[PDB]
């Protein structure tokens, strides 16, 4: 799940 | 499970650990020993603990706790699907400013769950032990909600079912990650 | 079960009351209402409690106890075979010098047995009801038998098997029956 | 079951009913029938009712909480053993001033428990209907005992255990029955 | 079951009192079918009293107690004590008209037909057609019982409807609430 | 099961009724056949009563007393309350001509024989043999009592088919429905 | 099973021994009583066996085959619903003019049922035996019917229904009992 | 399950992920995995969720949801078989234009399923909790579908089936493919 | 499984695809997927089913025939030992002109079964479902084979049992495959 | 299974084929899809079936049949063990002149069977299923064997067990293979 | 099962040794006669060697492995480890005369073979004849490898006999116990 | 099972260890027999290390291992980590003269063969002189690998008799007790 | 249930 | 219940 | 069934 | 229980 | 048991 | 399924 | 089965 | 099982 | 089991 | 366990 | 877990 997880 | 690695060791390589089930002591032991593992590989680089989980073993989920915050990396906690018992505890341990939960996510906090037979001293003997599983968690999610002991105590008396938003504002996680 | 009346009702005739299985709510109700027929009949004479029961449930050996000492007639009892648990408390609720028990006879005390399932809460409840009955058991047999409280504690923490002679010593029961 | 008439048959011509099992739709048949029975006999003279049950259905322990308010005679209730749930409920019934524990009866006292599965709508019904249920209870027990309905919700919010000496206290009987 | 100086059913019987205290089986419904003709057969002109209390059971052997009732010459009283469901209120509403009572504290529960069909595709066809006609004349037969109309039956019936003594009199279902 | 001041079947049995109240086995044909015996035997020329409330049964034990009934003197009334299916509702329509009846809210069901067979084909086939001609040996029978060709009774029996009394009373299987 | 006396033992009365069930130790012992009870009440007057049974042991079935042969009084034997196996073996035991059917009575023959389990020499005394038993049924019906031994194996090498016609016609009856 | 790669990992490699079975947490986490994986790889290519699915669990198709939400990718939706339940809802999340069933497809919606058991107050919780989840699923059924909440309310009370082509005109898909 | 690969993986390389088991969602999707990726490997050439099926889900099958006839390939479809139920209904679905079976292989036709429990009005929708895909089933066998829908009604009404010969002859294939 | 390839795999390159088990489905669609493999890889050499089986599934054993009669090469059988019911039919099924068993091997033939459950009718379609696949088995078995369908019927009515030289007498083998 | 620096019944098939360690069915046989022919393609002269601890198991899947041992051209000893029992003694006897042997602690153990039969008379008939045919013909082959008479071997296998490795050899079944 | 930069078992067998670490049952007695055979034939003058840890099991089949220790050539070594029980025991006392050890904690355990029986009289007799003969086999080999006397080994096994390992010492069931 | 049936 | 039932 | 059994 | 029960 | 019980 | 599902 | 299947 | 199968 | 098998 | 096992 | 194991 990024921006930000990464 | 398919292949691309399998996902879940291919997500391992972007220090992604998932914890996608029920926490007995396997899958505590190999959550454990992946944020260990991710430690070694980079002390600096944060770790992103993926939760969907109804909870389960008290035990299993403080010996994820207890590593979470023993490792100098940031661990980011998300909640996708649901996060209950002792999944909710742990999305509550990620690193401040860094819990996050899908808008859909339930999140449910209850009083731990048990059992005990035999002798009247027996019973006690359960009964104190539960008792106090339940002060050491209640004062932990103190701390990570900036709640206090007593409302903790009085919103886990039974089951309490929190939307995403809910939680936030409940101080369990920071953000509501929004599309 | 052979007839002579069948053999239980010959004894009634006489007052002799038989405790001879596990002690449920059905054994207590008609040993309850034995007793209170009993009473209607004469309030004078000896009432004779045959035990031969490995105990069973507190709330229904309560029932026998209570009625035991509200009538008026002295409740005899003598141990034949097997006095254990809530058996061995009813044995010592006989009348004062009229408490008896077979020379070959086994007594046996210990403290009360439960289960206790549910949220942590629950768990104390439980644990607490169960405390409590133990202490109203201990205090009754402290009185009964003229052992301390504190005696009583640390002699039924485990199961304690008594001959008759000990049973004696231990003022459960008054007089062994010598043939 | 001793024969002197069977013993139960025999105390019913004393104007005795039985309340010493499981409130289920045949004891609560039977009871209700002798209710009726006995105000047909003589609807002036008191029946007694001796209760040690664990309880049961709620309906079936309406049929006859509403048969003993509906009869002329008064109908005493005398706790021996244990009273708990619906149980509870009827020892409190019983005519105002001749409700009656012995001194080591165990009244207990919770709110009532059920179940539903299938679809949203039809849990909602079963939730509004249980719910309903619990209203129809307190507001009776209010009634019998003196209390506050928000009294008798907190109270049995849980397990809650009183001996006969703080079932009087609390109005659910009038008299402690000493020896 | 106590003994009175009769077994208490048999005791209540003489006084053409016949309890419904049991889930409606076919056995259930032989007894009670038996009891009402033989207390017709004993006066054709005394009331009869049904007590009631009863979670309802099978269709058919309703109504053999239903068809039984209407047949005879004597009233039938229906008294709900504890509770009346499905078949049971059913039987409840059958009662006499002005002679259908129910205990204050009594619970009186309306629904649909319950049941079941396995097989080829016209067997389920079969059964379904069975069941719908099933429910037409229950809900046909509750209307005209209690002055409701069928649309208004249909839609209160759809899922469990549970109903206090005082709302079944004010639906029609029981005549009086028997007051202390 | 009460007591009047007899059991009450026995009670309905010295009227010269005879309750078939359940599933159809042996010992239920043992018994119905009994009383039919004994009955004729207190008196040859009196009507019986045959009360039908079965979901029916074996086949063999239907013929014990469906021949019971043709053998004895006495006019055997056949009246279905709640529900006469399969060998019940042949037992039904089995009843003296003129005095088969049925309450108005009475379900009676049709269909074929059901039977199994495991093991080898010609095994299979003397299975099969059996109970097609149980089939035609039912058929023609209820050709006979109802007024309905063969044909008609095949097609009509070919899956469950549910009757109202008044369709019963139509179709020939009992002559009047029962009003009150 | 209803009072008129019980049904059966009413009918026992008029010398009718009903035979309605499986064919075990119990029913075989019971019938042979009741066949010797009725021979010492009047040694001339015919007795009436009527048959509904599938069938059961045949050791059990020889027991009432050798006691109708013993007593004086002719046996009438009467085939209502089925006659099965030893059942049909039974029907055909009756005196001789006698064995009645009604119209639609299934009477069925076939050969008889077992088991053998272990060492191949025991398979080969359990087989023999066997075949010995179908070798005695079947001289026993060559007797009673008229049919040859030969034709009697062939037609019970799997199982043969006859209606009553073709029972009589075959000699397992004398008549049809027609309305 | 044959290989060509295992045919599902070679479907990947192309951005097709399989929904092809009951929905449970282990099937959401490596549908959740795949898509942020798909993602990772190319950010604006579509990706294509092929459902056959009963539904199961709502927590793990709300996973499911927010994902496809969540990512930049469109994922178009194709039905093949069967989409029921939380399948159906899924169906109609897909990019809006890129939803599709193959013409002989079974789309069926209804309301959510759960269960309660235990005290009046947690049947009460489990109620609200179900309710709250329909809403939540029907309010977001209405914004992906176009029709109102009262409508979608009305036509989820029971098991409702559509064809490929009623679905299509409801709005829970936009195409039906057709051959 | 032997290896040469595993069969099954050697036979789909040159474009075969085994439908040898009960029709579940597993096969569906699997077959499904074997469609689509043959078809990406080659648009033109033939694909080839061997069918050895008694039949099983109606969506499941749907699936597959839904892919059959949307994909570019004619898909030869071949039925060796038995094809019943879905099973026959797909093996009439392959391509026309190129339907065959062995000489003494097994297809039978009946109508689709299922099951349903509750209230009448669920017992309704259940009823409508089952009857609109038999309609829906009828009308495609109707259009595959040239005969009437009438005739297929009647002809499907109970299990029906062709030879190959007799398939041909109903138009479910086109050949027999004779060596 | 060892390995040298597993071993069954190293025969398949020898042309051998194992038909070791009890005939289903699974073992069908596998033997078949040898056959059409070892023909793709020489449509003239022999191949080689070793049968040790007890039969199965009659259905599943014509895929076999039929797949063996259709291809080129010759498919020699060699019984090892034991051939019964549909495994002797597939050993009398290989090429004439190249049919064995070993000395001590077993061979038996019987009728088919089967069951059948429900309504009259469709007890009748069972029959009339059954029966026709006894009647094409037969004619089968004669052509293979040069023996009459009348005596093929006679001597498979039971269980009939035939050591290996009476296999080629019966001509369901053409020699015994001596060491 | 370990591996070797190949699985260690891999490494021991590559010396020609095959393994019967367990009960005999069919899938054993069809393993077992299959390592048969493949050693004896290998090399048709060199020994093989079948080592025994078996219960015995199916008679038919031991024919498939004893025909097979005589059948192929290279001698198969047999060493006995542990137990041979039933159907494992009856292969131990087949192994090429001189080549058959046991460890001094191993159990040989002979008896009659085992079945069931249930049915009809005539079914229990074909059982028992063929299980008689099937003792006859292992009882034929045992006095053919042992130099024991027919009537001896019937009489010594008619119930559970077990034999010490000494006792084996006195008896024929094998040649020599393999000492330390 | 861990791997090793091989599986931990495997990568021991390189070092001639072989582990006894479960029950003792036919497929554990004919992998460690082939283990056996297999580290003979790669060397035969190297000691060969048995670990045990086992409650024991089947006797044949700790005959089989017994047996094929004392064959070989090579000193086989045991050592007895946690518990040899039974059989277990048994095969530890059967470890080359000199070179048997215990683990200080470790438990041993010996008492006399379990079985049973049923059937016949005969039967029950012959199962009850095979269990004895047994009996006597496993005593008398004890009797030599410990040095005691048959009379006192009868006695020591008569019920469960637990050793501690510093008691299998002086028992003679093991040499040493290996000290940290 | 009379008349008539008795 | 009387009055009135009976 | 009488006449004549009985 | 009298008295006053009865 | 008497005497004295009774 | 494609053209367009790819 | 080829030809022609393939 | 050769010569000649195979 | 060598020498000799093998 | 060396020395000396091995 | 390291420092210092390991």
């Amino acid at each position: 799940f990024s921006p930000x997880a990464p | 499970i398919p292949t691309v690695y399998d996902i879940y060791s291919r997500l391992l390589k972007d220090r992604i650990i998932m914890l996608g089930s029920q926490i007995d002591d396997n899958v505590a032991n190999s959550i454990v020993s992946q944020l260990l593992f991710l430690q070694a590989q980079d002390s600096e680089k944060d770790i992103y603990l993926y939760i969907n989980s109804p909870g389960g073993s008290v035990t299993a989920g403080f010996a994820i706790y207890d590593t979470i915050q023993h490792i100098k990396p940031d661990v980011q906690t998300i909640c996708i699907g649901m996060a209950a018992s002792m999944g909710s505890f742990l999305l509550a341990a990620g690193a401040k400013g860094k819990r996050f939960a899908l808008p859909n996510a339930e999140v449910m906090i209850h009083q731990p769950l048990g059992g005990a037979q035999g002798q009247a001293t027996e019973i006690e003997i359960a009964a104190n032990h539960i008792l106090k599983t339940r002060e050491k968690l209640n004062r932990i999610l103190s701390e990570r909600t900036g709640q206090s002991i007593e409302k903790i105590q009085k919103d886990t008396d039974r089951d309490n079912f929190l939307t995403a938003e809910e939680a936030k504002e409940y101080g369990l996680i920071d953000e509501v990650m929004v599309p």
